[PDB]
């Protein structure tokens, strides 16, 4: 059972230099220069540079830059492949890990540096609930003159660690902080020159800022020490690849927004420069699949542009609305193209279903030891798995008062805690409050049902008070109507187009298909339904019969007496 | 009010296996 | 040992590849790379996930790859060569240390290794006799010869990913099923081979109408698997079946015939098949079940319009609320919608679902349940068959929760799984069932006069569901009470199935129309539909009968008489020999 | 099996994937079709191309046989491959594949990959589940055939070309009516089993029990009355022709229920007349005999009834006590412990139950409470 060497590897190359780590290089080396108990245990996280740690001890050794009685130390990573192969054997495990610790004792100045160690250290080869899984090194541990190097995450160390109070004690704690971006800057700033060797490229200091800052903008997943270098390297193989004779050797911030986006699965959204360009037209082009309250538009646009340009709070979201205007007036319109334009999911809640007292933890989360707490809470698990998303929640008012303060407290610190311990980052989430009857008005004769003042009576001023600004929908207008209903006719048009058919409608059409399409109340939320019948369902059953398979024409025919859409069909 | 929910813990079988070799000659 | 894919490419023996290409980019991105070099194609069996690396060796002798990896030769190795010789003790490991020995001299090379689960899967795989997993470890590591992979989403979720060393050197690449249209170049690239070995010739339109074809009535592969293999067999069934005047020509009639045996269909499908069972869908439906004509003749017309084409290709064929009271036939024409569209049937009793922690069991529940190693229930049987029917009962006993899984088949027509795979709903049909109104439709009210027009019965409906599950939906088709004649053949088909069971014992049995009138009755009830009439029938006639058959005159054969009493206004049996 | 015979033809024709696997569920005929091909060849029914083709039925059991010193298994192996190879026309056939992949490796699968020597290979659909689907490289060079049934005339024809074997070990004649009977009779009750596998052990069965009775030679000639006999005790439906001793039993059972408890009779009603439904045969054939939910005051007879018919019909009562499954996980002791649980040794309490006593009275006590 052969073992990997780090003094080795580092002798002669593959060995990467670790730079910003002297206080817990300090640490490692004070623990195991210890007499009993000289084993260190580097608790992290996932993509931290935990196995660099253990490697750079190696290359410190190997250019001297170590106490004197420290030295001379040889590290050795063991194969877990290795020791874990072969089963249904009574003493395999046991003749291979004694067999890795006989060959180790002829160098008493060795050490060993086991990556995962709750893997082997867990259950080594518990079959049938046998205690031998961890019972073999403990010994060798406290008194044995052997060090482990052991590594693993901070979540690994709470369900397995601290448990076994035996093996704890035999191990010392290393905690990591995670650097901030400045330390991952000197960090790619080391390994630059390592990677142009390698790529034959150059990388700009734009570009390392860029790259650091936009992986923990918009990957979340990861960690920064690794991310960010997974993003160089990339930039790296596609700066070289994409190039046709160009010899475009530098590595722009370009190329770093393309490999950023294509490893984050976002449409385009993570690039610089290019946001501009729709943020300079963002409602130019928003109005045009939109018709009626421009000036929504208007105070929509702005505040977007005003977060985005990187004046906003740190510890609040990108910004907080509430759009208010009568049902039908086209908020989620406006919402459902928004995030298209921007390139970021849309999340859609109704809290029509959580007016209850013990429905409003289905958006945390219930807490621990209830029905509920395992699948967790659908409002903090979107946010992390779109942290970039836009945050709509459909009549709002209605929601329990309770709601209202898990919505305060986001708007106030722009982070939410899920039942689990998680963190639900929302401070890039561009929260969507919608405000807004469908009886008969309750008199002898019928009478009209249309509905400043009326905010704050429905929503107390604490909430208000946190909103970004208020912006308010004006009631569609009869010319306004119009337009909305051409919308759907060109969308069927192109629609029809695939199939090899144009429509002859004109307004003729649209002048009773407005009237019964539109309703003051439902708005035009019967329009999608006018269509999907009046229109669709007559033209679906000839288009398929063979009249006009290969190719047809139609057209549309109103008569005032019949008071209903006739049509006519050719080919 | 609310359910308080109980998970249980499954228990899993592994079992190790000895060889009776045979001599070849 | 090992074979030098990149000089066959020289020598010519490789074909072109057709497609792909933009995986092809994602390969020599990764190479390229100082860490994380090492290509990982992860995806179903038949995609062409090998059809990727052998095109990859192609492109270097064109040139048109980067002159950086130019030089390079792609190689491959295969297990069976490795794993021969087992008697020697250790010739596995020896020789492919050797081996990488070999190409670490070189240090210019990439080694394809298909089924790379198995070398890393030392015993994981079933019958695995293999320990490379340890072995490849060093030479990746010191990273001075990059490997390229194949693997499943099941192998891949339950072997990679948790090992963090094969996490910083494998990169995952979704490789995925391309177009149809695609389908149809990458046939045409091997005709000139397939054509000269069988010395037959196929037109284009046999071709392309074999892969539109063969995914409705082929599962078990993905698309481009079966088309190559169909016109294989197409040509070589061509070859063989005549025993003189060899018909060389193929058709698009010849492609039907052998599609139509491995299908194992009785010869219904054809080229435009959907277009010719669309038209009689309607007459060949209502002859099936009576009754229900404003019902079914509403579902007919949804399943044309969505067939048109104008609309949302990612929104699933329909989705259809079979409202109304149990008994009146609203899985009967579930059952023959399926069976008269050529398509099977995926019934889910929905009242087995009702706490949350199933509603996860459904998409794959967490590792260490039992639903998790079977996986996701709705993902896979959608993928086993992608053009079934989805029958869903109870949906008013389901938790609120599972409404959010519909949501994203109606909304966008695809349900990710946790294996990775994504689920096809654009050619599959969703009918759900409700009693949900019947209960208060049937509630009679406090007065005089009792309220007999309580139908107003969709509140209830609304107020379960809410408005937006109900909104995507097309239409909320309402099932009508039986007349009394449809009752009447209902009498009849269980009086006719009673008598073919008395049949095998040679007794007849009469029953007069006015009897059948007290079953209809007392059969039939309007909360609870015709589902009584097999109780009744057991307990009205099965019953008295049973009595003189084991000790009377019916002992052997004897004859029946039953007729209702109009003093007693009950049933009455004669009994004679 | 023309059509089923005619796909394993075509395929072995085909440049790629030439190796028809005759995918079946147990006793489905699979090595008969491959045994009807080696007729053909010799008639010349089969087409030219592969006329004048050899087959070869290898015998794992005989090549297990190793008498080397673990040399055996590698040189049989290499040696017979390529016998078979050498002549280029030979097609093997291998029953029970599955055997053959598993480790006992195989050594074949370069052979499979090159294509020059076409290999035959029978494998039930639950082995080719488990094993073949894992490994792609076996299974792509293999083609899975479905063989579902064969057809009720075809079976008599079968039955027909088999039956002088039996007649002559049995020494009983077989009358064709008993054949029809026995096909027709088998498919429509023992849905678990097959028609080819079912239809021959009903007609084994028959001849025995026939030849047992009388210690002379005679009852030659076979009556349906046998066949529905062996048939019916395969299947368990309750058999015709009732003997006068138990219709007794039946015929008194509501009095003797009525004796030990007493009131209620519209319970013992329910339960003999359900009971003696069963007996005449108008019952349904996919649900149990009687499903009854008894409701009530305390102490109305509502347990005492139960467990009286059990001892008043002599079958097995398997009570169960439903108080004890409060909890969803005890759902495990009546279905199954799972299979690789600590606990897979036990078995379902309800399902070895009821398998040990078909018969016996189902007693689920409190079930309000499950
Ligand atoms: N001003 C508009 N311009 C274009 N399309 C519109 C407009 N208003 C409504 N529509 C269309 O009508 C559809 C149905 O309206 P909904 O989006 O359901 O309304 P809503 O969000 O409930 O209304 P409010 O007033 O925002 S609560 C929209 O999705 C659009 O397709
Ligand atoms: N088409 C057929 N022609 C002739 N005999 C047939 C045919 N189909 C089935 N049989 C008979 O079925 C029997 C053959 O069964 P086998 O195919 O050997 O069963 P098997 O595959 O070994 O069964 P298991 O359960 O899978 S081990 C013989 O009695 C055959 O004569
Ligand atoms: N109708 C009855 N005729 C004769 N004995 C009876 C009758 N009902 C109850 N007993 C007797 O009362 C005792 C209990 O009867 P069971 O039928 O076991 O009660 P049970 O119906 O299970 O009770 P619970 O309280 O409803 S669970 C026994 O001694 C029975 O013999
Ligand atoms: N401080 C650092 N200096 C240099 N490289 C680092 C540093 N932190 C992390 N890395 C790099 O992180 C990469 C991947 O993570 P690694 O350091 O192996 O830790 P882990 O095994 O915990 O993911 C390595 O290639 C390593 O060079
Ligand atoms: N894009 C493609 N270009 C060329 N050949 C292809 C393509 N896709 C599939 N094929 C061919 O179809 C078959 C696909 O087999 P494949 O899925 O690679 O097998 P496996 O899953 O065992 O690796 C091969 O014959 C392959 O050459
Ligand atoms: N319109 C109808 N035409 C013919 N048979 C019908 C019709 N409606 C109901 N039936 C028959 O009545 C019964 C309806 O109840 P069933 O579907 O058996 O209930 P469940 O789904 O609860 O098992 C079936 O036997 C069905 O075939
Ligand atoms: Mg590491
Ligand atoms: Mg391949
Ligand atoms: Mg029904
Ligand atoms: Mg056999
Ligand atoms: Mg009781």
């Amino acid at each position: 059972n052969f073992t990997t060497n780090l003094n080795q590897l580092a002798r002669v190359g593959g060995i990467d230099p670790l730079i910003g780590r002297e206080k817990e290089l300090e640490r490692a080396i004070q623990v195991l220069c210890r007499r009993r108990k000289n084993n260190p245990l580097l608790v992290g996280e996932s993509g931290v540079g935990k196995t660099a740690i253990a490697e750079g001890l190696a290359w410190r050794i190997v250019q001297g830059d170590v106490p004197e009685v420290m030295a001379d130390c040889t590290i050795y990573s063991l194969d877990i492949g290795s020791l874990l192969a072969g089963t249904k054997y009574r003493g395999d495990f046991e003749k291979r890990f004694k067999a890795l610790l006989k060959q180790l004792e002829q160098d008493t100045n060795s050490i060993l540096f086991i990556d995962e160690i709750h893997t082997i250290i867990g259950a080594g080869a518990a079959s049938g609930g046998q205690v031998d899984a961890a019972n073999l090194i403990k010994p060798l541990l406290s008194s044995g003159k052997i060090r482990v190097i052991g590594s693993t995450t901070y979540q690994e160390f709470s369900n397995i660690f601290e448990k076994d109070r035996a093996l704890a004690r035999r191990f010392q704690k290393i905690d990591i902080t995670e650097p901030s971006i400045e330390e991952t800057v000197q960090i790619i700033n080391g390994l630059k020159p390592k990677y142009e060797a390698h790529h034959d490229v150059r990388y700009t200091a734009k570009a390392v800022r860029a790259a650091v800052e936009l992986a923990v903008k918009y990957i979340n997943d990861r960690h920064l020490p690794d991310k960010a270098i997974d993003v160089i390297d990339e930039a790296g193989a596609r700066a070289r690849l994409m190039p046709v004779s160009k010899r475009k050797k530098t590595v722009n911030v370009a190329d770093i927004e393309s490999v950023v986006a294509r490893i984050a699965r976002i449409p385009e959204k993570s690039v610089s420069q290019s946001d501009r360009d729709t943020l300079k037209n963002l409602g130019d082009r928003l109005k045009m699949l939109v018709f009626g309250q421009d000036k929504a538009i208007e105070a929509l646009t702005e505040a977007i542009k005003m977060a985005r340009a990187g004046l906003g709070h740190e510890h609040k979201p990108v910004g907080s609305f509430l759009f208010a205007g009568p049902t039908g007036v086209g908020k989620t319109e406006v919402t459902v193209q928004l995030s298209k334009a921007l390139g970021i999911e849309l999340l859609r809640f109704d809290m029509s279903e959580y007016m209850e007292r013990h429905t409003v933890s289905r958006l945390i989360g219930a807490p621990p030891g209830y029905v509920g707490f395992d699948q967790g809470g659908l409002l903090t698990d979107a946010v992390i798995k779109h942290p970039h998303a836009v945050l709509l929640l459909d009549e709002i008012e209605k929601a329990h008062p309770d709601v209202f303060n898990i919505l305060l407290q986001v708007m106030d610190n722009g982070t939410l805690t899920d039942n689990n311990g998680r963190k639900a980052d929302f401070r890039n989430v561009v929260l969507v409050m919608t405000t807004n009857t469908e009886r008969k008005s309750i008199g002898l004769i019928h009478q009209d049902n249309s509905t400043m003042e009326e905010i704050k009576k429905i929503f107390t001023p604490e909430f208000r008070n946190r909103l970004d600004n208020i912006i308010w929908f004006d009631h569609l207008s009869t010319d306004v109507i119009h337009q909305v209903v051409d919308k759907f006719i060109v969308e069927l048009q192109v629609q029809l187009d695939q199939k090899g058919v144009s429509l002859e409608v004109s307004q003729e059409a649209r002048n009773w298909l407005a009237e019964k399409g539109y309703d003051r109340a439902m708005g035009a939320r019967p329009m999608a339904r006018v269509i999907q019948d009046n229109l669709k369902k007559p033209l679906a059953n000839e288009l398929l019969f063979g009249s006009l398979v290969d190719g047809g024409q139609v057209t549309v025919a109103l008569d005032k007496e019949k008071n209903e859409l006739t049509y006519g069909f050719q080919s | 009010g609310k359910t308080n929910d109980w998970l249980d813990f499954d228990q899993l079988a592994e079992e190790k296996v000895r060889d009776a070799l045979k001599p070849p000659s």
